[PDB]
Parts: structure tokens; sequence; C-alpha cells
């Protein structure tokens, strides 16, 4: 649901690259690029990067259950 | 409901020990070195260093199970010599031989970072 | 003792005794969550 | 968490109950130090004659070098696996998505160069 | 019947990675030196979780799970602490753990990024790595306004044998024989194969020829660190290690044959 904090392959941290992916995407890189910019350079970690569902955002869409 | 726990890998149990020798009967001057709670990490430099003397006629190691954690060497010296001795000898080179490899990486770390 | 309930709809803390309709007093919503627990429950992170 | 016995599957028939887990040092590892998360067994590929799976895994590899999402709709010519070989050729692999892989027990190279790669797996 | 005696060179040091070749070992050592990069080189991670509150979409094994896996720096206090079973203490002393506390609240309208940067310690020591003074902060959760995470973690000693959170690199290239001069690999079209990046070989020469007297020199490494240890702090841990285990079964030897 969220992006994982290790690589499950090599164990690389890449909990702390989500968002700097995405703004990365939306400032016009190719995703190809973006991971150069990361610096994940394993197909592992660019698996885990271009991969992920962010499902926690729809997740984060529905009211907690206390106010 | 069955896992072990990830220790059991490397913690002894009570009243078990690191490592028992026993007499190999087939052939002369052989013994079974059983080390519990060790790996293909110990036994295949154990075995590569025994190898290397020119003293020992068999050298070789086994997990017999992966699931145990347990490994066999087995080691076959000439008759002048001995398998515990070799065993020995094998350990003390190994150490030996890592310890200069730290020292020298430690003075590659300090070229590198000065210069 | 007071086994206090959170409302399914309007999220509101209000405590039901035993032999009482489920109720939330706020908005009359009648499907209630418990609060988590105070015990300590204890996690490997593994 | 998966554990011996439970049931994993590809997208192409391709299920088997895990056998044994091994850790990161246990597992063959390529010369970049990049070790399997899954090892199937090659002969459940010839009887079966699952070659998506094969173009599916060649695929991947391509994707996760180039930063895309393979494109794998059944019927399309503009889709062969020349192309995606060439592709990977260009990402400094071998063209058929084999590896030279060390054995992790004794970091000794494998003889038969080992055909690795992204697949999409499924626990069932 | 003797020691090698190994060089090492040292071809980049990095803060994210030590690049080095060692010559004149065995095949063993360097493979066994390559796994205890992997699996007996000590560091502190979270291996106990007490959620005392969690409104988060994340279930609490969830976020334990995650808490686990943020490298803390481990550089000169994780040589001090003691394994918990080493210590003579209760469950916990700041001799054998590190204490972590994590208190988020999200009031405010926008979507709050709980990180490793909320993850506040009792020794400044160790620390999360992200959170160590560029590359963002770990994300733990993300909390919509009303949700709530608090927490309290103790880091322990351990290595990647028991958990790969207790693992302190983030991949270990390894190589040897660049050249396919051993021909420990057999190519059935070597022309096909891209050449390493070791190599010293003419592009047009495939593989090096074969040397039937050759032996497993000069092995490359590659190790990059996860952010608990340095790389270098890493190999020098890994070595230390393994001589202390070996030390340790040439005791236990000595006992056994002594008995005898
Ligand atoms: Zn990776
Ligand atoms: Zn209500
Ligand atoms: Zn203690």
């Amino acid at each position: 649901m969220i992006i994982p904090v290790r690589c499950f392959t090599c164990g690389k941290i890449v909990g702390n690259k989500w968002e700097a992916y995405l703004g990365l995407l939306q400032a016009e890189y190719t995703e190809g690029d973006a991971l150069d910019a990361l610096g994940l350079k394993r197909y592992c970690c660019r698996r885990m990067l271009l991969a992920h569902v962010d499902l926690i955002e729809k997740l984060l869409n529905y009211a907690p259950l206390e106010k | 409901m069955n896992a072990p726990p990830a220790f059991e890998s490397f913690l002894l149990f009570e009243g078990e020990k690191k490592i028992t020798i026993n007499k190999d009967t087939k052939v002369p001057n052989a013994c079974l070195f059983t080390i519990n709670k060790e790996d293909h990490t110990l036994g295949n430099i154990i075995k590569s260093q025994l190898l290397k003397d020119p003293q020992v006629l068999f050298a070789g190691y086994k997990v017999p199970h992966p699931l145990e954690h347990k490994i066999i060497i087995r080691v076959q010296t000439t008759p002048d010599y001995s398998p515990q001795e070799a065993f020995t000898n094998a350990i003390t080179d190994l150490i030996s031989e890592l310890s200069l490899l730290e020292e020298r990486f430690r003075v590659a770390i300090k070229d590198k970072q000065e210069g | 003792q007071p086994m206090i309930y959170i409302c399914g709809e309007c999220h509101t803390e209000n405590e039901i005794k035993s032999r009482d309709p489920i109720r939330c007093r706020e908005c009359g919503y009648r499907i209630m969550y418990k609060k988590r627990t105070k015990r300590l429950v204890v996690f490997d992170a593994r | 968490i998966p554990q011996i016995g439970d049931k994993f599957a590809s997208r192409h028939g391709q299920k088997g109950t895990c056998g044994i887990q091994y850790r990161q040092e246990d597992m063959p590892f390529t010369c970049e130090g990049i070790t399997p998360d899954i090892i199937i067994n090659p002969h459940a590929i010839p009887s079966r004659m699952t070659i998506g799976h094969l173009i599916e895994c060649l695929q991947g590899k391509v994707s996760a070098n180039k930063g895309e999402i393979g494109d794998a709709t059944p019927f399309n010519d503009a889709v062969n696996v020349q192309k995606i070989s060439n592709l990977l050729s260009d990402y400094g692999y071998h063209l058929r998505g084999n590896e030279v892989l060390y054995n992790g027990f004794t970091g000794r190279k494998i003889t038969s160069q080992i055909f690795i790669g992204p697949t999409y797996y499924q626990r069932l | 019947p003797y020691a090698n005696q190994p060089t090492v060179r040292i071809t980049e040091l990095t803060d994210e990675n030590v690049k080095f070749i060692i010559e004149n070992t065995d095949l063993a050592v360097a493979n066994s030196i390559r796994r205890v990069f992997i699996a007996e080189v000590p560091i502190i991670a979270i291996d106990w979780v007490q959620i005392d509150a969690n409104s988060s979409v994340l279930h609490d094994e969830f976020i334990a799970h995650r808490l686990g896996l943020i490298p803390l720096t481990s550089d000169d206090i994780v040589d001090k602490l003691q394994y918990s079973r080493d210590c003579t203490c209760e469950e916990f002393c700041p001799e054998c753990s590190v204490e972590f506390t994590l208190d988020v609240r999200c009031n405010e309208d926008q979507t709050r990024h709980v990180t490793s940067r909320d993850l506040i310690s009792n020794s400044p020591r160790v620390i999360p790595v992200t959170s160590r003074n560029e590359q963002d902060d770990i994300l733990i959760v993300k909390l919509r306004k009303g949700q709530e995470l608090r927490l309290r973690a103790y880091a322990k000693k351990g290595f990647g044998k028991e958990h790969a959170k207790w693992n302190p690199t983030a991949g270990v290239a390894f190589e040897y024989d660049p050249d396919n001069a051993l021909r420990h690999t057999v190519y059935p079209k070597p022309e096909e194969w891209p050449k390493s990046e070791y190599s010293e070989l003419d592009e047009d020469e495939s593989q090096a020829p074969y040397d039937p007297n050759g032996k497993p020199e000069r092995f490359y490494y590659n190790v990059e660190s996860c952010g608990s240890l340095r790389p270098e702090t890493i190999v020098l841990s890994a070595l230390s290690g393994l001589k202390k285990k070996l030390s340790d079964l040439q005791t236990q030897l000595s006992h056994e044959i002594q008995s005898d």
C-alpha cells in the first residue's frame, strides 16, 4: 500500500525516494531518467520504484474511526 | 506455527557443543569435526585452507541439511600428521591471513582518504 | 467499567452500559466500535 | 509471512510451493550483487511450453532497466523476442536474459549462465 | 601449508560504497568475506515496538516491520553495545539497546508524512541515517487529519543471519576473473556477452585465453552501504567478525582436543 522501505532484493533504501520520484515525474522526467536521478542503478530498485502502486493515497480518502 | 527462531542458526543450545571430534574408522588418520551453529561461511574457508596443507590427504565439508544448523568437516592427513593438528593450523593460518588483510585494508583506507 | 464506544458515523466517544440498545447519543447511528485496548502488546519489528 | 509450503504462481500456470528459503548470502548472485527473489526449476518450462514466462522475464528486465512498463498485449507484431533482446543488449546485458551467477555458498561461478529477470509473481 | 599474504587496493571510497580489490587470497576466503558483509556484520536496528496509539491505515505489525527496516547509524556504538542475550539487565538497558520514541498527530488538512525524522532517540549517536546531517527521509506512514501514531521502539544489536534488517549492505557486487580465463563459466557464444567493467581485453577478443594453471585471485568488490555503517566500516567489521568466529572456533577446538 505504501512504498517499501528497502529493496526486496538488495536491501537498498527506497522509502525516501517515492516522493522525490513523483516530484521528478511531474518535472517532466521520463521514468528512466527519474530513476537515474535518484541513484537506482540496479534493475531491482528500479523495479521497486517503477512498479509501486501508492494505495495509501486511496486509503486516506476514508475518514478515520475517531475525529 | 513451525517457524524456528532466526537465532537458532547462530546460537548454541544449552549443553550443545560448538565442535565435536569423532575418529573416522574407515581410513587411518581421519577425523570428522561436527561444528554446530556454523554454515558455509566457516566451512568453506576451513576446507580450502586445509587443502593448502600438503600433509592433508582429504579435506571436505558438508551442511547435511540446510534446515539444520551444523556442518561436518572431514579431514584426513598423512600418518606423521594429525587431523586435529591440521584443523588447528588451518584456523591459525586463516586468522593470520585475516589479520593481515584487515591491517592492509586499514592502510588502504588511510591512503584513499588522505591521498 | 464504562465501556465507551465510538460512533461509526459521528465518531463520538459515548458510554453505553449493558442491556442498553446500541444507539449513539449524538446522531442515533446504530453501529459502534470498541476503542483500542490499553494493554501492552509488543511487536518484534520483523 | 511467506514460508515453506506456501503456494506461489506466475501469470503462466507456473504454480509451486516454497521448497526452502535461503538468506541473501546463500542465494546465487550476479556480478552486481543481485540475488533472485525466487528461483524456479528449469524443468517446469519444457513440457509446459510457457514461453510467455520467459518473454515476460526478458521484457521485464528491459522494462526495469529502461524505466517503462512492458507491453505484453497478446497479438502485437510491434513486439517480438528479437526486438526485446536487442533492447536488452543496449543496457549491458546478455541479449537473451542470461547472466553469470556465482554460487552463494562457495562464490565460484556457475558454469551455466542462468536466466534471471523480473517476473510478476502472485501469492495464492 | 600456511596462510595467504593478501594485498588490498581500494579503487573508490565514497560515503555510499567502497570499491576495492583483494589479491593473492583463496576464493573461499573471498566469498566468506562477501558473506560476512551481508550476514555477520552487526548493526543497530529497531527490534521491539510498543504501539500506544495507531489510527493510521496501516495495522500495527505493518508499522513495526516498517520501523525495523529503517537503518540507524551504528558506526561507533555497535561495538560498544551488547547483545541482549549477553546483557545482565532486564528486558532492556542502555548497554544493550537504544530507545526511540515517535509521536505524530495529523491535525492539519494536508496529509502528514510520518517519516524517519520523527523517530526521536535517547542516544544522539544512534539516529536514522536519513535524519543524519539531499536524500529525503524514509516514509513510515501517511496520516489523514484526525489520525495519530504514537509508539515506543527499542533498537538492538544483530546481524543479517537473524533478519535482513540487520544487514548493513545495499548490494555487494563480487567478481573474479573478469575475462573468463579460468573457464569457470562456459559461454556457448562468448561473443554475445558484454565485457566486465574490470575486463582488460581488446574489443575483438571476447574472453581471455584459457589458463590451465590458473587459480581464482584478484577478487573485485563493491560493497554498498545501506547507511548504518560506513562501507569501510562494513569491511573492517566483517574481517574482525570473521576473525573472531575463527578464534572462538579455535578456543572450542582446543577444549575438545585437550578434553580427549
Ligand atoms: Zn535493489
Ligand atoms: Zn453517532
Ligand atoms: Zn541490557
